[PDB]
DNA sequence: AAAA
DNA sequence: TTTTTTTTTTTTTTTTTTTTTTTTTT
């Protein structure tokens, strides 16, 4: 226990433990975690670690006699959970709201003292950084971007002039204007504090030819106050403490574990169930966010039946909705996922624009976003161009496709890649080419059927086939119960409530928790058998050679040949090519009367 | 103070020109300092020295200090009057000079001073140039000899890029290395097959001149090859490995004032694969064969000027389809090893069908991003590489596998046009109406454009069209 | 500053709080038919298209320009011969709107079929923020 | 009044 | 066809600082 005299401030860190509750060292669970958080700010003061921990807190006999191993296999911890001091100075402030500030004024005031002792009245560009750096530490962070200019980031609190719903989530600021404002507003009562010691130390009569010492230190400190004011002496205490505040392996843990959800009162955890909202300090470093407050999903909420029934109205199967229910809820997901794709079409005015645009306002912009349907209906463009409109997908979960025209072939290249748990590389404009690690939840909206001119396993294992029934119109006929009477207010608004959006934010957790629960988490487990029986109708159909072997029928230089005139005149035109049917009919059913020879 | 810092920090910081013609720094990575992950014992790149203006703010105050006492302890002695007056003058002019060490204009002119004195000329071009280190997660691994040998103290070896995966001796009885091992041998089914498959795959950590050959190998839909394909590419990492555009390959000649800045993306590279491809992309029998060949390639980058460098990466690339050649040239041919898969997954597994198996997702999404299968992939890849090391000297082109050639020579089979038409429709002078009856069945069938080459009385006729076959115009 | 949140619309000609910053150069005021310039507008208005319910909604089609949220999906297209007048009033519609609300645009957008993704284009780019848009096609 |  | 424009290419630097600074001690 000597280890602690090497530097005062381990005695302030030691100021601070003895504030901590003795009820910490037992229930160990929320114990290691404070020597989680010693241990993994630095290696070099463990022992003080090992000092806390025999420091005998409550008492020695709650098991933790002559220490615990527990504590020796600690000192590895090579794992990659992350817990600073912030969170020791957060608990610190929990207890004794009357102790800390109290306590970090001394500190606040040393600090400031023997570097205006040592050096006399001068104050220069890294006494006033270190300083600063001392007073918030917490709340600023600064790291060096890709194209290597550093960048500040400052976590917002409750009870401050913010966006709307930036809550308890860093911000990203070119210029620390809060800490332009803090290093001349707060910093001068500490200078006035310092002043009025020198005043308080000339008062009492000590000796001659020193009471003149503390008029040149006065009349240097009161030259020197007035510096902080000066716009280049702010700029340079800003670059200087630039390097303070410096956190490397930050940018690129930037909104990266897929459980983690930025929302409108705080960050949504989805790694346990129930999800459970965070409202409080926190570590987890969050950037982008949605605009979208979170409730719990309660069915009584009056918005919540109301659209319950709504979506009652739009599919009428119950297996149907289930399914489709489930498949969209995984776009809060941002993580490998199944590779699965869903298309459905059907008549006009369905609503099937209704739940899209829905869903994707109510993940937000940074979340989902919207997609060109040419990265579908076009051949790939070539690889000198930087391709835009793709790297869009980078960082998203959900993205539709609305825009359709008339019978078109899908580029079933784009597809393999675009629907699979890998990896995908591109360029955008005025930037060189990387690759990033794919997730996103996908949907196909239309009213004309897609053309699939392959038959394959690779791509039929992905694709699910929908086809909408109910159907609005402005007067809809008695009977038909497919037909129903449009709600404008459903489009035009019901929308843009933000209500209505935290009811089916809810909704969408509910059923991410419900398909989580049940069915593991695999999709690929619900049983709906109207989906797959609707694909493989739509699969039965599209595959020409088995039409064109039912429809209409020596040698197999004859096949090919005898197809042409089937191509072109019916099934559309097109032009004839070979060397896929000679193996396309090899594996199928035409092998009994297949000619060989 | 720019000598004096230098003279305090000399072995751990290098200041070297880089193309731009901008300087930059460069600063030696030990235990005990805040760092990113799994860049220790390695040179890592700094835009400031931002180490350097905490040393020169921090730990020169103390011979500052120093100074101080010293010139007190001058100065308390019994001495003359006009020494005193000296001294006294000394003291303050010091202590004037000492307050301006915290300023920021005078310690960036400090730094830019000290730049021309930490310059060490040829460390640009000389970082990461012999391809036997690789940095590690945990230090840098040495393939000089055999076993292996891994550096965790200090040394000189000039090595900046690395991957953040750490390494452990090849040790089969870890659960992770047993469980690899057996998805492994349930992926391919041949025992040749499967030793050549990881043989090729080894080499993707040597970054030096390698032989001339490509793998193709195709399959239905839940063969594993995406999952082995990633798992390579990721357990080598971003800087030494890298996925590729197939319309890089199956594209024409781009135009010569056009950037690429994808073909870039191999530059050092010692991996790259392709993923997907359509119906019947016809192979460009070129961009590939200076890719392929151990030589230089040339091309220009975003934003920058004309340049060169040589060809070193392993390249494989899965398909669903087979491609198309159009060519018979012995160049050609030398390369393109070509192999197919056999196993299948699907939910509902057929029994008394030993080609077929279940799935485990858990192999997709998840094990992949967990680090310790990747170590446990590293060991393994570290393990055949030294094997293939120790025998078969170190050619590829040794190991005996022959399914491979078999179905390579199955491959060159097909594909080929020279006998297809002599065996369905031989006719039996110059041939011409021989060719035009051979372009006109080829067309919408096999070769959809008309031949141009009059290359049927050349290797072409000596290959089938020979003995009874005359020419005589 | 106009106002059309509850009838009857109101103008902020004093200080307000609101942050409107994009304008027209048109100045309001209150629908008097005794203007003479009103007079004149409503007789050539009638005389341009004869019949009172077409005309009608004519009118309401116009007057929904002003509003820039979410409409309905309507289009109108109207043809005839030359001399109709059809200019006119499209491009009375357009200046009255301003630069920043109205603008005409070109046919090719609806005569091509689609540019591919990676095509920089105007790309309708002008109807970000705009509440009105003409083609006057002639082939 | 000259030097810092 | 279509052909090339776009993308690139610059274009975003200067305003402090410095200087001086009268004063102030010598
Ligand atoms: N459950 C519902 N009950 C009544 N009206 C509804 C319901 N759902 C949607 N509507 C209305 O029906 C209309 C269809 O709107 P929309 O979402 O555009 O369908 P759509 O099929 O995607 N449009 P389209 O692309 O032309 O087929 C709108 O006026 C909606 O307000
Ligand atoms: N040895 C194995 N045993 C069981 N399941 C496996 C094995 N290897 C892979 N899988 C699973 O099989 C599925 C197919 O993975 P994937 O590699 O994407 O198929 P693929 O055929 O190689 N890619 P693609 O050809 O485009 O369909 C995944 O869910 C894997 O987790
Ligand atoms: N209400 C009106 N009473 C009398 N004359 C009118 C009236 N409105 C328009 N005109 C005149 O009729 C002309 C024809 O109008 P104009 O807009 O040029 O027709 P247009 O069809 O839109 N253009 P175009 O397609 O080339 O004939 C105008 O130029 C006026 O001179
Ligand atoms: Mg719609
Ligand atoms: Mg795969
Ligand atoms: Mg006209």
């Amino acid at each position: 226990s000597i280890l602690m005299l090497h530097d005062p401030e381990a005695r302030y860190l030691h100021k601070i433990l003895n504030l901590l509750p003795p009820e910490y060292y037992v229930e160990y669970p929320l114990w290691s975690n404070v020597v989680f958080a010693l241990a993994n700010t630095s290696a070099n003061y463990r022992p003080l670690a090992e000092w806390f921990s025999q420091k005998c807190p409550e008492k020695w006999n709650t098991g933790g006699k002559e220490k615990l191993e527990k504590l020796w296999n600690d000192a590895s911890h090579h794992t990659e959970k992350k817990i600073t001091k912030r969170s020791i100075m957060y608990w610190a402030h929990k207890h004794a709201p009357q102790q800390y500030k109290e306590i970090v004024e001394q500190g606040y005031f040393s600090i400031l003292a023997e570097y205006v002792y040592s050096y006399n009245g001068m104050l220069e560009h890294y006494m006033i950084a270190k300083v600063i750096y001392a007073m918030m530490g917490n709340k600023f962070v600064v790291d060096v971007d890709s194209n290597g200019k550093y960048v500040w980031f400052e976590f917002v609190l409750p009870g401050q002039p913010m966006n709307q719903g930036e809550i308890w989530k860093w911000r990203k600021e070119v210029n620390p204007d809060e800490l332009h404002i803090y290093i001349s507003e707060n910093f001068s009562r500490v200078m006035d504090r310092i002043t009025e010691h020198i005043k308080y130390h000339l008062s009492q009569p000590h000796e001659s030819n020193i009471l003149n010492y503390y008029k040149k230190l006065l009349k240097a400190f009161e030259r020197s106050k007035s510096k902080i004011f000066n716009d280049s002496f702010k700029k340079g205490v800003i670059r200087q403490a630039e390097f303070l505040f410096r956190q490397r392996s930050f940018i690129q843990t930037l909104d990266t574990n897929p459980h983690l959800l930025g929302v409108g009162n705080g960050v949504l955890s989805i790694e346990t169930i129930p999800a459970k909202l965070i409202n409080h300090f926190h570590e987890h470093p969050i950037h982008q966010y949605t605009h979208i407050c979170y409730v719990p999903f309660n069915p009584e909420n009056p918005w919540t039946k109301l659209l319950l029934n709504a979506l009652q109205d739009i599919i009428p199967e119950l297996d149907a909705r289930l399914w489709i229910m489930f498949y969209l809820s995984t776009a809060i997901f941002r993580g490998l996922k199944e590779a699965l794709m869903l298309l459905w079409l059907g008549g006009g005015c369905n609503g099937k624009t209704f739940l899209m645009r829905l869903v994707a306002m109510v993940l937000g912009d940074h979340y989902a976003s919207k997609l060109n349907i040419s990265l579908l209906t076009s051949c790939r463009e070539t690889a000198e161009k930087p391709n835009s409109a793709f790297m869009r997908l980078k960082g998203r979960g959900y993205g539709y496709f609305e825009e359709t025209n008339k019978s078109e072939v899908l580029n079933t290249s784009r597809l393999k890649e675009m629907v699979n748990p890998g990896d995908v590389t591109a360029r955008e404009l005025n930037q060189k080419q990387e690759s990033f690690q794919m997730t996103a939840t996908m949907v196909a909206a239309s009213n004309y059927n897609f053309i699939i001119d392959t038959t394959d396993h690779g791509t039929w294992r992905r694709l699910r086939h929908y086809r909408s029934k109910v159907k609005f119109c402005h007067n809809p006929d008695p009977s038909n119960p497919y037909e129903k009477k449009e709600d404008p207010r459903f489009i035009h608004e019901y929308i843009m409530d933000p209500d209505c959006q935290n009811a089916f934010f809810s909704i969408l957790v509910y059923f991410w928790e419900k398909l989580q629960k049940e069915y593991n988490g695999q999709i690929k487990k619900v049983f709906c058998p109207t989906i797959e029986s609707e694909t493989e109708a739509y699969r039965k159909s599209q595959d020409t050679l088995h039409r064109f072997i039912t429809e209409r029928v020596y040698n197999l230089s004859e096949v090919v040949t005898a197809y042409a005139e089937w191509y072109n005149t019916n099934i559309n035109v097109k032009r004839h090519i070979a060397l896929e049917l000679s193996q396309e009919l090899e594996n199928s059913v035409l092998e009994k009367y297949l000619q060989w020879s | 103070i720019a000598k004096v810092i230098y003279a305090m920090m000399g072995n751990k910081f290098v200041v070297d020109v880089d193309s731009n013609g901008k300087y930059v720094w460069f600063e030696f990575v030990l235990p005990g300092q805040p760092m990113n992950q799994g860049e220790i014992w390695k040179w890592r790149k700094e835009v400031n020295p931002d180490e350097l203006h905490i040393y020169i703010s921090e730990n020169f105050s103390r011979v500052m200090d120093r100074i101080t006492e010293h010139i007190k302890y001058h100065l308390s002695q019994p001495h003359e009057s006009n020494i005193l007056n000296y001294y006294k003058k000394l003291l303050k002019a010091f202590e004037r000079s000492k307050s301006k060490i915290f300023n920021d204009s005078f310690k960036k002119g400090v730094i830019r001073q000290a730049e021309f004195l930490f310059r060490q000329r040829s460390f640009i071009q000389t970082l990461d140039t012999n391809p036997h280190l690789l940095g590690v997660g945990n230090g840098v691994l040495s393939i000089e000899t055999i076993p292996a040998k891994l550096i965790n103290h200090f040394h000189e070896h000039p090595i900046h890029q690395y991957t953040h995966i750490c390494y452990v001796p090849f040790n089969p009885e870890n659960p992770w290395t047993k469980l690899l091992l057996n998805a492994l041998q349930d992926i391919i089914p041949e025992l040749d097959a499967r030793l050549w498959i990881m043989f090729y795959l080894s080499t993707a950590i040597f970054r030096g001149l390698k032989e001339a050959l490509m793998l193709l190998w195709l399959g239905g839909g839940c063969n594993g090859k995406t999952f082995l394909m990633r798992l390579v590419a990721m357990v080598l990492g971003d800087h030494y490995a890298s996925k590729l555009n197939i319309s890089l390959l199956t594209s024409c000649r781009e135009t010569a004032e056009k950037p690429n800045s994808a073909f870039m993306r191999l530059k050092g590279r010692g991996y790259g694969y392709f993923e997907e491809t359509n119906k019947s992309e016809v192979l460009n029998t070129s961009r590939l064969k200076e890719m392929v060949n151990p030589g230089d390639v040339t091309a220009r980058e975003l934003n920058q000027k004309q340049e060169s460098f040589q060809m070193t990466a392993t390249m494989v690339a899965a398909s669903n389809y087979n491609f198309i050649i159009d060519t018979t040239d012995h160049g050609t041919w030398r390369r393109l090893r070509h192999y197919r898969s056999k196993v299948k997954f699907c939910h509902n597994p057929d029994p008394s069908n030993p080609y077929e198996k279940k799935e485990d997702p858990r192999f997709i999404h998840e094990y992949i991003m967990d680090p310790d299968c990747q170590n446990a992939f590293f060991s393994i890849l570290v393990y055949f590489w030294e094997k293939l090391q120790k025998e078969y000297n170190g050619q590829i082109k040794k190991v005996f596998c022959p399914t491979i050639e078999s179905e390579t020579e199955a491959y060159r089979k097909s594909q080929d046009t020279l006998h297809r038409f002599i065996t369905e429709r031989v006719v039996e002078y110059n041939l011409s109406e021989v060719v035009t009856a051979y372009a006109e069945w080829y067309n919408t069938n096999i070769n959809v454009k008309r031949h141009i080459a009059l290359e049927l009385s050349q290797e072409l006729e000596n290959s089938v069209l020979e003995k009874y076959l005359q020419w005589s115009p």
